[PDB]
């Protein structure tokens, strides 16, 4: 008949910090048992402190994302400010509820500073239900990544460890190491890996390499 | 007076009075002041305050990243214009992802506030404009009235007294071409203290200055944020 | 559209040194029946951006309606202001997904070339409204058959010339000949430069069938 | 003479904007004035009967526990604006999930301004504006703020402003006694003891209300206690 | 259904089969499938009677009036972008498959295809129908550039004598019509005049 | 671009009277005359059809128009008002058949009719209708006459007139003929009362006369009326 | 003749004497505003316009009286400006629209007599005010030749060969008359055009001016475009040294 | 049902069976199925009963509005144009299957219109389930020009083939002559079926039937 | 399917100068009984009788919709109904709802209110009439019922033999329809009265 959905593959990922947070996805986009394109990464910045990423369905995470930046833009002239990531977090939900009938087939990911300066994420399922999290991951290798960050991140299932604070370091290696781990069994994950990383200073970008097949 | 209460009446002499009245609605507003080198568009306006523990009234407005307005007029028919303009570059951004050319802008306000001039019951929109932007073609002031008429300028100035910063300008036009920012914002700063009274100029409390340029998006400056541009001029009325 | 009638296959681009490439054969297919034999599924839009479509014939003549008057409308004002390629591609996007939304898609895929600023532009866009941007695309069939072609050069040599290029889209309208069973060996091809959009007439392949000989052995 | 409520004069005003401002003049008057450690709004009931419950009239109002509001004027027509704003904040909230500033609120209520017309208009469509003056007075991440908003849909920012048949005189105190650093124990007082000259009637506990908004304590509407407890200094 | 349509320098010549049925029965075997839709304008009509009718009565309508407000023969092209635009506008609810063919004082004779998606298409010449199907070799073999209102007249005539031979969803008459300058002349064709072909033997 | 006025047009003044009424009426009152009459066993219509000069074809054009085939009109006013009435009684007259699929009853098409008339007096935008009806029809055995006028209301009568000299020519009934007239007496007595003020030389073209049988309603031809004309036939 | 009472304040009332007031009220505007001419040479149609300086503050190009309606249709006006777009908006969208439905480029007789029928619309009814403008339009096409057509308030629409709108709608006929543009070439008639500008223009009253001159015909391929500023010039220098005599 | 017509030298015959079913049950052996257009027009109906009503009832009333006001006698092309405009604007919904025809100052016409819309102009026509049954008498047996008693009697042969042929006609044939000047419109035109004559005698004699309560009422 | 959900019967014949109307009385829901005293009969005027067979909500709804009707037609008309008139009346209400219909076929008897002329008939669920001069019928036995009446009816009946008729017809048809029954009623209307009667009958 006529499906007006696709899926597009590709992965996000976004851990907070005491004063950082990172945004994390895949580059490749493909459809099928195909590759549209290698150089397609699912991180946008929204503001100086607020970076989203969207996987799914490409059709809907470009229309969602041109709403997004418009509405920001509104709220600027009407309240004199930008929005903070916790506003653009509330407002991307009643953006996808609106289209709960005809769901924006998205999972979207939000990472940026709180207004107190700290690292924060928020994770969305594509009718708006979410929450903030230390970290999340949401796509293909959602099920892949996590369960490496319950463990390496929060300390889960390890007695007697050192319950030390994620150093942007360590993190930055996290992240690389369960996207190629990821890349190495999800058939979607691949081509290369885009970081964004907010602090203070403002949002700095980083490209790793990843299997071409 | 038979002919003065509906846009829709014409009079004996080829006139709309409703729509001339309106235009009286901008001759009130305090001035304000606008113009452009090659590579930079400024506002410059006067702001009023109803009494002395009130603030200052907004003249200058953000409508989009290449795009800043100056009103004088009705405050309420600013904000609707306001509103269209911006979401009229809003679509631009959805549909094209690139800025609205300022000029297609000014087309559809121009449109846009014509219609009511012709229908019964309904009234001119009572303000004018002062449009700065800058887009593919450099560098833009337009002015638009409560008569569906704009116009492309070189510099402009509307509002009370705004006859001697118009004078002012028409003198120094040659100047705007080639000057370097400070020097434009000055020029402007220069032309709106001629609509003032002898005893008094410009303070970093009436001033409010709007840039957009090659190498700027619109910007307001308001208060502190104005003694910048203030400095280096010259007490030498003239 | 609910389905497709006559269609065009698959669509090619590459860019190249100073301008981009596009080549479409020129069949209207109505299912397995080669019926519309001397076609144009090219388009110029304005001087700097052409388009290439893939799919429902009927919804792309649409498409170039629609598209031909809006660049009428923008000449008509003679602002110095006219949509580049990226502005097109984006409008095709904001148009394939609406439709899509509305349950009621265009039924094609289209490869937008265009050239300005000394910069080349290649897009895609789907009925669903999905779209992107690469040095190299083919639709239909030939993302199969051509796209591993075309990458293959490009990861050994991301600067072609005109020349180079043209050479590349002949070699994989052979391919899609030989192997797409609803192609058909005679196609166009369209070229931005500085200097502008060119189209160029019926062309065709050297075809070699010498392994039909290969029976027996 | 008559005319549509959409005509200009000669000199480039409303006709009809400009016969509201002019109803204001009738209303109570009412003070609002903004410090460092908060803000307060007076406004006199101005009873006119021992059998009318004093309680039961209420010209100062909580928009949302960070803004209280003020009015002056045709108070029926009040009644509609004050809940746009109350259902605006709580849109915002419901929406954004902050707070919204005071100027936001103040502009939004603006936006409603010369929303009035004949021909060309829905069935629901206001007919004439409203005969109103009010000031919105709260606390955001700015700080304690005033603003007033008339008719013309014209509204700004104040340290202290006056409304209402005595704004004239009010204001002229009000000029007065501001201090850039004056506190809300001083503007309180500042208040009821201007609001006390110009009321025809010896300002009473229970002819006037009174509250604060200040950066810590959400918006509260003084008791008859709390007022003998200022008034005790008149 | 077959329906064909050729351009011969000053005209078009145009035929059609008489055969409309419902399922297997033969409603009517003597159909007129060539309808007139201006002074020199002609269309074949294949696909739901009730659609193509109800399409053409449109165009009629449609066209009509825009020469009498223009005060000029209509264009062939102008009555196929009608056709067009109902047939491309309405293609979920409609089963129709047209060729307009008529004479222009601007263009001469010309031949417009408009299939099911809605699509037009100027071609030198035109088949359509279930029939089409079977004469495609045929036509392909046979056109020559260059033909005479009586080549044509004849090379329709043998196309669609031969696909009423083959198809069941065609038969009965072979009706004609050539249009140029001059005017319109229509003929028919019955029986014996249809051309024929020996049924191969042994 | 139309809006429309939503305001009626007619109003009470404080005389209690409906103005446009009134001078609605006054359009009637000054219009070429009309006699009805209803003579026990069928009904009769008669009007002046004075076209000014010869250059006029009577014929394009009729005043006696049948609504259904066994009702019939004419009118004294305004022409154009008329033939809106017309349509609109035709109209009418259809929709009833065809939910009851049965002719209209005569009294019920008038009761229809006067209800758009009253429309008219009390809509935004518009003037009453400057004419007055009268309906002749055959429904169940005995013929009806009524008349109907601008206000909307309508009376049911033996024999009238209305138009120029309708007071003279009201009288002149009120004495000059009665009941139980058969057919074509009744058509005799009411040329003849239209004569009464007729001024000119009135021929078979200078009339024009309906009749309405419990067997259908039709109207006269020049012949049949050049006959009655040469006072008899 | 003085008539005005209450006779003039609707379009939708007629005076005592059978006139629309409030239409012949537009069109004064009309003929108080600067004058506008057209003339079709035997290739094409020429458009020249005297647009008042209405400040030395403006930008030359501003407030244009002739706008590209379609491609090949040139439109000058005369009168309320914004009235004017607002018809020009009009224009283009009829122009769009015929293409769209009937697939062709729109016969200026069509697009003329399209246009008249919405301005005429606009003065019927109480509910809106007549167009105070009047208007030319200009195309050419070898299928079609040149044609010249002029709407005014009334909606009126008739086909010329020359005419003038404006200020002095009368001065600039007499001087169209000297010439015999049926033989006459676009190319040259630039020069005449803006020689009946300089003459009828006041150069008492209103003060400076600028020239603005439409193009379309065999010269420019039938789409219709801006006069080369050469070509400008050139006539510009030959209206003013033709002055001088 | 069966219903057909012929257009002969001076007019047009229409003839038509007069069963009307409910499911495989006969609920009418006497349903008129000739419908009154105009005067001079008629029309057969076949299909969903109500539908060939309505729909014929209503193309009459707006032609009897029509000539109401033209003046004139309706023209075939009319009732054939309003009919089929409407039932194709139904797309099929309203079921009725009609063969129309009639004298215009044009002549005798004869249409036949399918419920989707489209019409057939031709010497000929059936419907209905019956009408395989009644063309091929048509086929077989049919002459241009045919005489009033040489058509009336070939079509009255057409409904009588579909009569017996098919389980969804039987019952009475009726017809329909309509000429230059005349309009027969013939019921009972042929009766080829009769109820067999009761073999038995059944009267319920009064008291037979047990009654549980009895009330009357006087009427005046 | 949807007309045979509560069941029922009805039936109207054709006498001299009188005409008769029954109905069982039965009001169920598929296999259930829930009333004996359903009333499927509505007096229309007097000497006019209306009976409504099939879904019981709208025999309810069409017979109230229709006296909703036929008051105001008799209200404006300064007359008592017509028999064929109310039949038209019907035909029009049902059509209304072609595309979403009532599921009701009704039957009509009566006596013209001015003549003797008895009248019957009955209407598809869709508004067609059907007009006899013998007898109709409605209901989940079509079928049992016009077997009944092909062989009782004779065409001219006093008001006695007409009851003993309908009466047979009825509780024996009745008697073969699992979903018909628990009663039957009649009505035998002659120029002068108005007689009824509920049969004795099985209540199974
Ligand atoms: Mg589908
Ligand atoms: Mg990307
Ligand atoms: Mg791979
Ligand atoms: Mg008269
Ligand atoms: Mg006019
Ligand atoms: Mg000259
Ligand atoms: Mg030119
Ligand atoms: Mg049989
Ligand atoms: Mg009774
Ligand atoms: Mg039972
Ligand atoms: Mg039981």
């Amino acid at each position: 008949r006529f499906s007006p959905y696709v899926f597009n593959g590709g992965t996000i990922l976004a851990i907070a910090g005491e004063d950082f947070a990172i945004v994390a996805s895949d580059t490749r986009l493909s459809e099928g048992f195909s590759i549209h394109t290698r150089d397609s990464p699912k991180c946008y910045k929204l503001t100086d402190k607020t970076v989203i990423g969207c996987s799914g369905f490409h059709g809907d995470c470009l229309t969602l994302t041109k709403i997004i930046e418009a509405r920001l833009k509104m709220y600027k002239h009407s309240n004199n400010k930008a929005m903070t990531t916790g506003a653009i977090a509330a407002m991307l939900s009643t953006i996808l509820y609106s289209r709960r009938f005809f769901p924006y087939y998205v999972y979207n990911i939000i990472g940026g500073l709180d207004e107190e300066g700290k690292g924060a994420v928020y994770s969305f399922d594509p009718v708006g239900s979410y929450q903030r999290d230390s970290f999340k991951a949401g796509g293909s290798a959602s099920a892949m990544l996590q369960p490496l960050l319950d463990n390496q991140v929060g300390f889960k299932n390890m007695q007697n460890v050192e319950h030390v604070p994620l150093s942007l370091d360590r993190a930055m290696r996290l992240v690389k190491d369960v996207f190629i781990s990821a890349a190495e069994r999800d058939v979607y994950t691949g081509d290369a890996l885009r970081i964004c990383i907010v602090t203070k200073e403002g949002i700095r970008e980083e490209t790793v390499s990843l299997r071409k097949d | 007076n038979q002919y003065d209460n509906d846009v829709t009446v014409w009079s004996p002499q080829g006139r709309i009075h409703q729509i001339e009245y309106a235009m009286e609605a901008v001759k009130q507003g305090s001035a304000t002041v606008g113009l452009k080198s090659k590579t930079h568009a400024v506002l410059v306006a006067l702001k009023r305050a109803q009494s002395e523990l009130a603030a200052h009234q907004k003249k200058i407005l953000h409508v989009d990243n290449h795009i800043g307005i100056s009103i004088a007029g009705l405050t309420a028919d600013a904000r609707l214009l306001c509103n269209f303009m911006r979401q009229e570059c809003l679509d631009s951004r959805f549909v094209f992802d690139r800025p609205l050319p300022v000029s297609r802008l000014v087309s559809l306000i121009g449109s846009k506030t014509q219609i009511p001039t012709q229908r019964y019951g309904r009234r001119p929109y009572g303000v004018g404009l002062l449009i700065a932007g800058y887009d593919d073609m450099g560098p833009h002031i337009f002015q638009t009235c409560p008569s569906a008429n704009y116009f492309d300028c070189r510099a402009m100035s509307i509002g009370a007294r705004s006859q001697s910063a118009r004078t002012y300008l028409e003198r120094h036009m040659s100047e705007f071409m080639e000057c370097n920012l400070n020097e434009l914002v000055k020029h402007g700063l220069r032309a709106l203290r001629e609509t003032l009274p002898a005893e008094q100029d410009l303070t970093t409390k009436n001033v409010s200055i709007g840039i957009v340029g090659k190498d700027l998006e619109f910007t307001i400056y308001d208060d502190d944020d104005v003694s910048p541009f203030l400095e280096g001029l010259e007490e030498r009325p003239q | 559209t609910q389905n497709p009638m006559v269609t065009g296959t698959s669509v090619l681009g590459v860019k190249f040194e100073g301008g981009v490439v596009i080549a479409a054969d020129m069949l209207g297919s109505y299912g397995s029946l080669a019926r519309f034999r001397n076609i144009s599924r090219i388009m110029r839009v304005n001087n700097s951006t052409m388009l290439g479509a893939s799919g429902d014939y009927a919804d792309f003549q649409y498409l170039k309606q629609v598209l031909g008057q809006m660049v009428i409308d923008e000449e008509l004002l003679g602002d110095g202001h006219s949509y580049s390629p990226r502005a097109i591609h984006s409008w095709l996007t904001r148009a394939m997904y609406s439709r899509r939304s509305k349950m009621n898609p265009l039924w094609n895929t289209m490869v937008i070339g265009g050239y300005a600023d000394g910069e080349s532009f290649l897009g895609y866009v789907d009925m669903l409204g999905v779209a992107y941007e690469a040095p190299s695309l083919a639709t239909g069939y030939g993302a199969y058959l051509a796209q591993p072609l075309l990458r293959e050069v490009l990861e050994k040599q991301p600067v072609l010339s005109q020349t180079e290029a043209r050479d590349l889209v002949e070699r994989c309208m052979r391919v899609l000949y030989y192997r797409d069973a609803r192609s058909y060996n005679r196609f166009q091809t369209a070229t931005v430069t500085e200097k502008g959009v060119e189209i160029e007439g019926p062309l065709s392949t050297e075809t070699n069938w010498d392994i039909a000989h290969m029976i027996s052995g | 003479y008559d005319r549509g409520v959409n005509t200009f004069s000669p000199e480039g005003r409303l006709f009809q904007v400009e016969y509201d401002i002019e109803a204001i003049k009738l209303g109570s008057t009412a003070i609002g004035i903004q410090t460092s450690e908060g803000v307060c709004l007076a406004v006199e009931k101005r009873i006119t009967s021992p059998l009318m419950e004093p309680s039961s009239i209420e010209k100062i109002v909580e928009i949302d526990a960070h803004i209280g509001c003020a009015m002056s004027g045709l108070i029926a027509d009040a009644k509609t604006l004050i809940d746009k704003a109350r259902v605006e904040t709580q849109n915002h909230w419901f929406t954004y999930n902050e707070t919204m500033t005071v100027e936001s609120v103040t502009q939004a209520v603006s936006n409603l301004a010369l929303q009035f017309g004949e021909e060309d208009a829905d069935p629901g469509a206001m007919s004439r504006p409203f005969g109103v003056a009010l000031l919105f007075g709260g606390v955001d991440e700015k700080g304690p703020q005033l603003f007033h908003m008339d008719p013309s849909g014209t509204f700004v920012q104040c340290d202290a402003r006056a409304i209402g048949s005595a704004s004239e005189g009010a204001q002229s105190s009000l000029q007065e006694l501001y201090h850039k650093s004056m506190t809300l124990k001083e503007a309180i007082k500042s208040s009821l003891i201007i609001l006390k000259q110009v009321m025809e009637e010896k300002l009473n506990a229970t002819n006037i209300e009174l509250a604060t908004v200040q950066p810590g304590q959400n918006f509260h509407m003084f008791t008859k206690e709390e007022l003998e407890e200022v008034i005790k200094d008149i | 259904t077959t329906i064909m349509a050729v351009q011969f320098d000053g005209g078009v010549v145009l035929g059609a089969d008489s055969r409309t049925t419902t399922g297997s029965y033969i409603a009517n075997r003597v159909t007129d499938k060539l309808t007139p839709i201006h002074d020199r304008i002609f269309c074949c009509r294949s696909g739901s009677a009730a659609d193509t009718q109800a399409v053409a009565d449109a165009v009629t309508y449609q066209l009509g009036f825009h020469s009498i407000e223009l005060n000029e023969p209509p264009l062939v092209h102008t009555a196929a972008s009608l056709f067009k635009e109902m047939c491309y506008r309405y293609r979920e609810d409609l089963m129709a498959g047209i060729i307009i063919a008529g004479w222009d004082p601007q263009e001469g004779g010309q031949v417009y295809s408009v299939p099911m998606g809605g699509m037009m298409v100027r071609q030198s010449f035109a088949i359509g129908g279930s029939g089409s199907s079977y004469i495609y070799g045929y036509v392909d073999a046979t056109y020559r550039e260059g033909m005479t209102k009586e080549e044509c007249l004849q090379f329709t005539a043998n196309a669609l004598a031969l696909a009423m031979e083959r198809d069941g969803s065609s038969g009965g008459v072979i009706r004609l019509a050539a249009i140029a300058e001059s005017g319109v002349e229509r003929q028919v064709l019955l029986g014996d005049q249809i051309p024929k072909f020996a049924v191969a033997t042994l | 671009a139309e809006r429309g006025y939503s305001f009626s047009l007619t109003t009470f003044s404080p005389s209690g009277k409906l103005v446009q009424i009134e001078y609605a009426l006054a359009a009637v009152a000054g219009g070429a005359p009309s006699v009805g009459i209803k003579a026990a066993n069928g009904v009769v219509l008669a009007t002046e059809k004075k076209q000014k000069s010869i250059l006029y074809d009577e014929r394009s054009v009729h005043k006696v128009e049948p609504i259904t085939k066994h009702i019939g009109l004419v009118y004294s006013g305004m022409g154009p008002d008329y033939r809106v009435l017309v349509h609109r009684a035709r109209k009418l007259a259809q929709q009833y058949y065809l939910v009851y699929q049965e002719p209209i009853p005569t009294a019920q098409l008038v009761q229809r009719v006067a209800s758009v008339m009253q429309e008219y007096t009390q809509s935004g935008g518009v003037r009453p209708f400057g004419v007055s009806l009268l309906i002749c029809g055959w429904n169940e055995g005995r013929p009806y006459l009524f008349q109907s006028d601008p206000s909307g209301a309508y009376f049911a009568w033996k024999a009238t007139a209305m138009g120029k000299n309708y007071v003279n020519g009201k009288t002149f009934l009120e004495k000059r003929y009665n009941e139980d007239l058969e057919l074509e007496d009744a058509i005799h007595t009411a040329i003849l009362t239209l004569k009464e003020s007729f001024e000119g030389q009135m021929t078979e073209d200078n009339i024009e006369v309906g009749i309405c049988n419990e067997a259908g309603f039709r109207r006269l031809t020049p012949t049949e009326v050049k006959d009655y004309l040469a006072a008899i036939a | 003749s003085s008539i005005g009472t209450g006779y003039d304040l609707s379009a939708s009332t007629f005076s005592p004497d059978g006139r629309v007031f409030q239409v012949e009220y537009a069109m004064k505007a009309v003929e108080n505003s600067s004058t506008a001419i057209g003339i079709r040479c035997k290739d094409g149609v020429v458009f020249g316009v005297e647009k008042l300086v209405l400040s030395k503050l403006y930008e030359e190009g501003s407030n244009k009286r002739l706008f590209n309606v379609d491609r090949h249709v040139g439109m000058a006006v005369a009168g309320l400006l914004a009235d004017a777009r607002s018809l020009a908006d009009i224009a283009r969208e009829e122009a769009s629209n015929f293409r769209s439905n009937f697939g062709y480029n729109i016969p200026l007789k069509h697009l003329a007599d399209r246009v008249a029928m919405y301005v005429h619309a606009y003065t019927l009814y109480s509910a809106v005010r007549p167009f105070g403008c009047s208007f030319m339009l200009g195309s050419y096409s070898v299928n079609d030749g040149a044609q010249l057509y002029m709407i005014d308030p009334s909606g009126v629409s008739y086909g010329y060969w020359g005419c003038a709108i404006g200020k002095a709608r009368q001065a600039a006929k007499t001087e169209i008359e000297k010439l015999q543009m049926k033989e006459m070439t676009c190319r040259d008639i630039v020069k005449e055009v803006a020689k009946i500008i300089y003459i009828v223009h006041d150069e008492v009253k209103d003060k400076a001016f600028e020239l603005e001159l439409s193009w379309v015909g065999e010269l420019t391929n039938g789409r219709h475009e801006i006069v080369p500023k050469d070509i400008r010039e050139e006539a510009e220098k030959y209206a003013k040294e033709s002055l001088k005599e | 049902t069966t219903i057909a017509g012929v257009v002969y030298k001076d007019g047009i015959v229409l003839g038509a069976d007069t069963r009307a079913t409910e499911g495989m049950v006969v609920a009418d052996k006497n349903c008129s199925k000739i419908h009154f257009i105009s005067p001079n027009i008629y029309c057969c109906g076949a299909g969903t009963a109500a539908d060939t009503d309505m729909t014929t009832q209503l193309i009459s009333s707006n032609l009897e509005l029509h000539s109401l006001s033209t003046g004139r006698l309706p023209r075939v092309v009319t009732a054939n144009r309003m009919l089929k405009q409407m039932l194709f604007r139904y797309r099929g919904y309203i079921g009725a299957a009609l063969v129309l025809g009639g004298v215009d100052v044009t002549g005798p016409h004869l249409y036949s219109i399918y419920p989707h819309g489209s019409t057939d102009k031709l010497p000929y026509v059936t419907m209905g389930s019956g009408s395989l049954a009644a063309m091929a008498v048509f086929e077989d047996k049919f002459r241009p020009d045919m005489e009033e008693e040489e058509a009336k009697n070939l079509v009255s042969e057409a409904i009588a083939a579909g009569i017996f042929n098919d389980l969804g006609s039987g019952s009475n044939i009726d017809l329909c002559v309509i000429s230059k000047n005349k309009l027969d419109f013939l019921r009972p035109y042929t009766v080829p079926n009769k109820k067999g004559t009761r073999l038995g005698r059944y009267r319920c004699e009064k008291g037979t039937t047990a009654v549980l309560t009895e009330k009357i009422t006087p009427l005046e | 399917s949807i007309m045979s959900y509560n069941g029922g019967a009805v039936m109207a014949m054709k006498g001299k100068n009188c005409v008769a109307i029954a109905a069982d009385r039965r009001f169920g829901i598929q296999a259930q009984l829930v009333t004996t005293d359903f009333q499927k009969i509505f007096p229309m005027g007097d000497r006019l009788y209306i009976g409504l067979a099939g879904l019981a909500t709208d025999v309810q709804t069409v017979a109230q919709r229709l006296k909703f009707r036929l008051n105001l037609y008799e209200l404006k008309e300064g007359r008592q109904i017509k028999p064929y008139t109310l039949m038209s009346m019907v035909a029009n209400l049902l059509y209304e709802k072609r595309f979403g219909p009532y599921y009701t076929e009704p039957v009509i008897a009566g006596l013209d209110p001015k003549t003797f002329k008895p009248f019957i008939c009955s209407l598809d669920l869709i508004g067609c009439p059907m007009v006899t001069d013998d007898f109709v019928v409605s209901g989940t036995c079509a079928e049992q019922m016009y077997g009944m009446c092909e062989s009782l009816w004779e065409p001219n009946m006093d008001p006695d033999h007409l009851f003993e008729t309908i009466s047979q017809a009825m509780l024996n048809a009745v008697d073969r329809d699992a979903v018909s029954g628990m009663g039957v009623i009649v009505h035998i209307i002659e120029k002068d009265k108005i007689t009824t009667r509920t049969l004795k009958a099985r209540m199974d």
